[PDB]
């Protein structure tokens, strides 16, 4: 929301997913990863735009299930 | 752990072997490791008293929030010694971290005199520490 | 003669005052605690006077031992 | 210390001996992906046959446990080989004991269980394979779970297993989200491309290895050549 | 050894490090009501892909006990496992008592294989426990290495401190109806985070008629109008 | 770098009563009378000049050349003529010293003044007054005598004897041609120890001493734990042939353990060295190094043979009647009571040492000075049985 | 007491009533309390909307 | 240093059995005090929280036989299995014998299996400190006092708990021998009850204590319930006030 809805995101973006991780991604990786999503080889941001940097910085440290 | 500083334990224990014996000096150590068999040295400089601190008690507690709070400004009424015993234990030092909750919950406020209410919410200091979970396993 | 400035002798930063870069409640980090903070801030913001009287004895030194968190 | 090399409880309050397992399933080279649908439930792994000197007829991850119930195995071979002659063994038990067939979800209860005691005590060790099991039961219609190293026994409508599996994953709930249920054309089709899009690779029908059950038809259809190709062939349309 | 160890003077090290892990991150709060008591848990599954009427977090033992649980969910179904087994022992043993407050406190008595047995590695596990064939409700809760608290209201979770703090705020009480599973719905909602559902929150209420895993159906209803 | 110290002080310690008395008050009084008499001689002398002879030819001839700038530096070698000196900020110096040339008292390795410009060394400064990497003659020879310890006449007879062997009749054994440096290996509890060394100072009234107790595993990777003590005995020999009491360490430092390799490397140094040094075939001299410990059972089997470390004496603990001397040599200084309630303390007593003996006579007078206070307090009968049982002697929960 | 809801609600109506009579500072404070105490609720559709 | 169960000391000490004896002293708070004609124990209340029931109706204070019980000052996890052991030896003993079991008898059977725990195997000591009080035909009334040593003792004004030094030290000061009966002994256990645990004015909830007593041929174990605690608690109260205003 600092950068305005990252600058008109679209709708089809949730951070229900990058988020709910478990993976530390400190504020300032947050503040990166914000300002990283930022491929935008057309007019506005997208989630096709997103997906280069959405895919990218995947969540390594997984395995919650056998304590749940 | 006969590394270098027990080397300067050593030199330290012979150091004052000498001086002190050869004088207007004394040494007073302090220990809150609980007890003295994890550190029992050499018994000279330390045979002369082992004086222990009994954490304070209730009444105890009451005197060192009087000594704390003769400074502060408060409230006309207080009952002081309720608001010891409700604090578990504890020390000196919580009782000056009550006594600083408390001006600081009264700080908010921007008022001459510290409430009960807000005298309670300094023995809120004394919790937040508590058992953490019920382990009860004594 | 004798400098009145102090701090560009050896820069190492310098007035930060006077600019809004981030402003308060705007932080993403809400509290962690940020009421200790509050608490630090409170003798710049004056209290001083409230630190006399009622007898507190404000905090002076505060250290934050945590990760780029 | 030995935290982290017995099967005993973390200071910070873990389990890391699991936490490994869980990651020797990814050990291995291979994925696996489970989908069920609208009547039936379909898996389909990769078949991994390094040079041709080796029996393609008998490489497969993919066995019957009993004429209902089909499991596809991810990790260390030896493992899961070991893993399914349990389940044929407890299905076969169970059959013996009670009369009616073994419904998958309690088979692979079974399966949890003795993991858990694997991981419980420390003479043993867990074993680091990841099983899939599906087939049809009455009054529930398709049934897909997974049996992992540590006991924890889930899964339903889409789930994958193996080195790229949250993209698996992802990709499944994607089309789970988009609200339409699977046919017995649609099911197979999705496993394939899910499968596909992880490894693009357009999936040549001899290095894949599906298994089916439906509710019509019972039984672990193991698919051959002609019923893959002729699948791929209708998804490539 | 092959038991409950790894104790050094004055200390359960390991037991403590089990009671860390059982610290887990599943609230399921438990409150003790006149009528009868509710067994309330969160199941927030990763993705869609997983199901909800597939496995259980509330398991009834007997016909009036059920049970509620906290990390370490493999063990916990040994551990259920095991306690069905010996109410049904016990119920076979001393024939037709429909034993379960009489037997509340026996069946959380026995589990001591539970953790006094622990087997190498003690159980991560506490459990919440519940019966009503006495008149009267019982809850107890069973942690990883002690026995019976009697526990009124309690949460074993990640917000589980919180979760105490704000069961006794809104005051358990004692003249609290059997539909106090709102307030444990409220708690559960103060360690919840996202919009809770019918397949998202899993409740068993155990009165004097018995136990009984409230379905989706009326999960949802109770979740209405709050 | 050190050799002596002036030992202009300790006036006369033999004052006998050393309690207020006339004759001690004579005694100080003849004592305070030949300071002034000394002070009156020396400045007396001092200003009654024999004769006034020019500058004392001092201003006249060097203290002009000397200069008044100087700078302070050490001095390293000494050639025939020259003198090569090592200055401050690492100069270095090749000239002759010609004026206030002192050439016992330069020596290599002490501080020499520069004149500055033509910087030629005019001078010494023998104090310097920094001899400070390791320090362990500080306490030499303590005035501790015979006196201070008694009921221990057999061990002190015995003790006296191994170190007698040399000094007094240095040719008896000289004749037998064996030189023995074998030393005294100390046994006794371990409520005891500084009675080995109140044992010691009995030979410490002849020559000086040397104390290495706790030191270190020698974990140092050059060792010279038992080697830099050869070294410092060897500085022994050159002063007056002193001792080295090394108790705790010979049985700690010097430990009879089963394990053979992987032991810290003090088994294979410090044990090895410790029998070269104490074997007479490799070092001369007249040091005698007195092993003291409170374990027997840990003697090294090295440490063991009296062959080369012989004299062993054991130190046993003391009997009704040294009980008695020992309370009242500590509570002589004190005046305990005029009632002398001396065997009450002692008669049913068993296993109390030297340091519980020095403790309860402390603790003794603490009490009374509590709030007891006074002088001979009459409570000091039966509070003098009151703190010493002063429980501290032992304690472990129960079992039993 | 610990509700969350209710609080919400009243630091927002608290915030908006000062707006009303033009009390910026303490609408912007109440306001901060108002997201402080928002941010237990984390899908409360129709609230988030009312913060924002 | 400390190792597997079954080890010594370079001296010749069992240091992990001293450490749990001493780790006894830690948590919990038992005494037990010996009277003519009534044999009684106080335990401490540890956790007093708001949110239990108290429908166990015993914590500390165990019934094991109809002529005993016991207090435990252990961890509850031991402590759980040894009085059930300690239940069953009882009554074993009652089937083979037809008669209850002597007091004395019991605890030698008890303080043998925490000796077997810590003699042999590597099996942890039993770290639970616990009392007993009971009748017999032979001795009448009697007081054990049991360490996770094995090593019992015959005791009749004894404390296990955290301030067992204060409080066996306070009831040394005020313990009268003969002179004492059931009304004195309740008197001075609560005492020194009130003396250990720091805040004044216990309540009878904190407290929880349980007297023997020999009716006509017949043990009763009469534990006092809250409102007999707190009668116990307000005649202390004015004896507390009546001694501090007649100075
Ligand atoms: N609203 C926000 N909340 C939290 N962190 C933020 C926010 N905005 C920016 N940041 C990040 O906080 C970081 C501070 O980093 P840094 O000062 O290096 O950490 P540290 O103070 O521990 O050395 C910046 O890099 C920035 O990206
Ligand atoms: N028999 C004795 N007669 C006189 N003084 C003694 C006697 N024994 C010990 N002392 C004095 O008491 C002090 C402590 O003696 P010792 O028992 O050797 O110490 P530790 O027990 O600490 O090794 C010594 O400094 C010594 O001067």
């Amino acid at each position: 929301s600092k950068m305005n809805l990252s600058e008109e995101v679209d709708l089809e973006d949730y951070v229900a997913r990058p988020d709910k991780i478990s993976g530390a991604d400190i504020n300032s990786i947050c503040q990166e990863s914000g300002m990283l999503a930022v491929r935008e080889n057309r007019y506005i941001v997208l989630a096709k735009d997103f997906e280069k940097a959405y895919k990218t910085v995947i969540k390594k440290d997984e395995q919650e299930h056998e304590f749940y | 752990r006969l590394e270098g500083g027990s080397g300067g334990d050593s030199e330290v224990q012979r150091t004052m072997l000498e001086l002190l014996n050869q004088k207007n000096i004394k040494v007073i150590m302090a220990t809150n490791r609980i007890d003295i068999l994890d550190s029992a040295l050499l018994r000279p400089g330390r045979i002369d008293r082992k004086i222990e601190f009994p954490p304070p008690n209730e009444e105890a507690r009451l005197d060192i929030l009087k000594i704390h709070s003769r400074k502060m400004n408060l409230t006309r009424g207080i009952n002081l010694r309720k608001i010891a015993e409700l604090m578990p234990g504890a020390s000196g030092a919580e009782v000056k971290g009550v006594c600083t909750e408390a001006g600081m919950y009264a700080l908010r406020e921007r008022r001459v005199h510290v409430t009960q209410e807000d005298f309670e919410m300094a023995v809120a200091k004394v919790m937040q520490k508590d058992s953490e979970k019920n382990m009860s396993i004594k | 003669d004798v400098l009145p400035p102090e701090a560009d002798s050896s820069i190492m930063m310098l007035t930060s005052d006077q600019k809004p870069d981030v402003m308060y409640a705007d932080i993403g980090g809400m509290d962690i605690q940020k009421q200790e903070v509050r608490e630090a801030v409170e003798l710049p913001l004056t209290h001083f006077e409230l630190y006399k009287q009622i007898g507190i004895d404000p905090p002076r030194g505060v250290l934050m031992y945590g990760p780029p968190g | 210390g030995f935290d982290r090399h017995i099967t005993i409880f973390s200071p910070e309050g873990r389990l890391y001996q699991v936490e490994y397992a869980f990651k020797a399933i990814n050990q291995g080279g291979l994925t696996s992906v489970a989908v069920r649908g609208k009547d039936c439930a379909v898996i389909v792994t990769q078949k991994k046959v390094p040079d041709k000197l080796l029996d393609s007829s008998t490489v497969t991850h993919l066995f019957k446990i009993t004429e209902n119930i089909g499991c596809v195995m991810t990790g260390m071979t030896a493992d899961s080989r070991s893993q399914v002659q349990r389940a044929r063994y407890e299905a076969a038990n169970w059959k013996y004991k009670y009369g009616y067939e073994i419904p998958v979800d309690m088979l692979c209860k079974r399966i949890a269980d003795i993991s858990q005691v694997y991981t419980q005590n420390a003479e043993m060790r867990p074993l680091g394979c990841c099983m899939i099991l599906i087939g049809i039961d009455e009054e529930q219609g398709p049934q897909v779970y997974k049996c992992d190293p540590a006991g924890y026994y889930c899964g339903f409508k889409a789930t994958a297993a193996g080195v790229k599996q949250t993209e698996s994953t992802s990709f499944l709930e994607k089309k789970v989200k988009k609200k339409f249920d699977w046919t017995f054309e649609q099911t197979v089709e999705t496993a394939i491309t899910c499968l596909s899009t992880v490894l693009s690779i357009d999936f040549k029908p001899s290095e894949i290895e599906v298994g089916v059950v439906t509710v019509e038809n019972p039984k672990f259809r193991i698919l051959t050549e002609a019923e893959i190709d002729a699948h791929l062939v209708a998804l490539a349309e | 050894f092959s038991l409950t160890t790894f104790s050094p003077s004055g200390k359960l090290v390991q037991i403590e490090y089990a009671l860390a892990a059982v610290a887990g991150g599943a609230p399921s709060v438990g409150i003790k009501a006149a009528n009868g008591v509710v067994l309330a848990t969160e199941k927030k599954q990763k993705s869609i892909l997983y199901d909800e009427r597939s496995v259980h977090k509330v398991e009834p033992i007997t016909k009036h006990i059920g049970l509620v649980y906290s990390g370490m969910g493999p063990d916990y179904r040994v551990l259920v496992h095991r306690a069905r087994k010996l109410a049904q022992q016990y119920y076979l043993v001393y024939q037709e008592p429909i034993p379960t407050a009489q037997l509340v406190q026996r069946v959380a008595s026995v589990m001591q294989e539970y953790t006094q047995s622990g087997g190498v590695r003690p159980f991560g596990v506490s459990l919440l426990i519940c019966g009503w064939n006495e008149g009267r409700p019982y809850l107890f809760q069973s942690d990883p290495s002690g026995a019976y608290f009697a526990w009124k209201a309690t949460a074993m979770g990640k917000n589980y401190v919180n979760g105490k703090t704000f069961l006794e705020k809104r005051y358990n009480e004692d003249l609290e109806l059997e539909d106090a599973i709102h307030t444990a719905i409220l708690t559960l909602k103060e360690s919840f985070e996202g919009q809770m559902t019918e397949d998202n929150i899993e409740v068993g209420i155990c009165n004097e008629a018995g136990f009984r895993r409230l379905t989706p159906t009326e999960v949802k209803d109770y979740l209405a109008a709050i | 770098k050190k050799t002596k110290g002036p030992d202009a002080a300790s006036k006369l310690p033999l004052v006998t009563p050393h309690t207020q008395c006339r004759l001690k008050l004579l005694k100080l009084e003849r004592i305070k009378d030949y300071l002034l008499m000394e002070e009156e001689f020396i400045r007396n002398q001092e200003q009654m000049k024999p004769l006034e002879e020019k500058q004392e030819e001092e201003r006249s001839k060097v203290d002009d050349l000397r200069g008044t700038p100087m700078s302070v530096g050490t001095l390293e070698e000494i050639i025939d003529d020259h003198a090569i000196v090592s200055t401050s900020v690492g100069s270095e110096h090749y000239v002759s010293i010609l004026s206030f040339v002192d050439k016992d008292l330069l020596e290599p390795g002490c501080s020499v003044l520069l004149n500055h410009k033509v910087h030629a060394v005019i001078g010494v400064l023998m104090d310097d007054t920094d001899p400070l990497v390791t320090v362990m003659k500080v306490e030499k020879a303590p005035q501790e005598t015979y006196a201070d310890i008694g009921g221990l006449d057999n061990q002190i007879q015995e003790i006296k004897e191994s170190v007698e062997l040399p000094l007094t009749h240095p040719e008896y054994y000289e004749e037998m041609g064996i030189k023995p440096p074998k030393g005294v290996i100390l046994y006794g509890p371990p409520g005891t120890g500084k009675t080995l060394l109140a044992k010691a100072v009995a030979n410490q009234t002849s020559a000086t001493f040397l104390r290495v107790v706790g030191s270190e595993l020698i974990q140092k990777y050059l060792g010279d734990g038992p080697k830099l003590v050869r070294e410092l005995f060897r500085v022994a020999e050159e002063h007056a042939p002193s001792i080295v009491f090394i108790d705790e360490i010979d049985a700690i430092g010097t430990k009879r353990y089963d394990s053979n390799s992987g032991g810290e490397r003090e088994i294979q140094r410090t044990m090895l060295e410790l029998l070269n040094q104490l074997d007479g075939f490799d070092s001369r001299g007249d040091v005698k190094v007195i092993m003291a410990t409170n374990r027997i059972e840990t003697l090294d089997p090295a440490l063991i043979r009296p062959g080369r470390i012989d004299r062993k004496i054991e130190f046993p603990l003391p009997d009704e009647k040294t009980k008695k001397r020992i309370f009242q040599i500590h509570t002589s200084r004190m005046t305990l009571a005029d009632d002398v309630t001396l065997d009450d303390l002692i008669m049913a007593k068993d296993d109390l040492s030297g340091a519980d003996i020095k403790a309860i006579c402390t603790e003794a007078g603490l009490m009374a000075l509590r709030e007891r206070r006074m002088k001979v307090t009459n409570e000091d009968f039966k509070k003098s049985k009151e703190n010493v049982l002063y429980k501290k002697q032992e304690g472990t929960p129960e079992g039993l | 007491m610990d509700d969350k809801a209710l609080l919400v609600e009243v630091q927002l109506l608290e915030s908006k009533t000062y707006h009303a009579l033009s009390n910026l500072p303490k609408a912007r404070a109440a306001l901060t309390s108002a997201r402080t105490t928002a941010n237990a609720i984390y899908c409360p559709p129709k609230l988030q909307a009312t913060l924002d | 240093y400390d190792s597997r169960t079954t080890i010594f000391s370079p001296e010749g000490r069992l240091y992990q059995v001293e450490y749990a004896m001493e780790a006894i002293g830690h948590a919990g708070t038992c005494l037990g005090i010996l009277a003519n004609d009534g044999v009684l124990l106080a335990a401490e209340r540890r956790n007093i929280h708001k949110l239990l029931d108290e429908v166990f109706f015993s914590e500390k204070i165990y019934k094991l036989n109809e002529d005993m019980a016991c207090s435990v000052a252990g961890i509850t996890s031991d402590a759980n299995v040894l009085t059930n052991e300690l239940r069953l030896i009882a009554q074993r003993y009652l089937l083979q014998y037809q008669e209850p079991i002597p007091c004395e008898q019991l605890v030698t059977a008890l303080c043998d299996i925490k000796q077997a725990y810590t003699q042999f195997g590597g099996k942890r000591p039993f770290g639970v400190s616990l009392l007993y009080i009971g009748w017999d035909k032979h001795y009448g009334f009697q007081l054990y006092q049991s360490d996770p040593s094995g090593n019992y003792g015959g005791w009749k004004a004894t404390c296990i708990g955290n301030n067992s030094a204060a409080a066996v030290s306070m009831l040394k000061q005020d313990y009268k021998e003969g002179e004492m009966t059931l009304k004195s002994a309740l008197a001075l256990a609560i005492k020194v009850l009130n003396k250990t645990m720091d805040v004044s004015k216990l309540s009878a909830e904190k407290v929880e204590i349980a007297t023997l007593t020999r009716e006509n041929g017949k043990t009763v174990i009469r534990v006092l319930k809250q409102k007999e605690v707190e009668q116990l608690i307000k005649k202390h109260e004015e004896e507390e006030a009546k001694a501090e205003r007649e100075k």
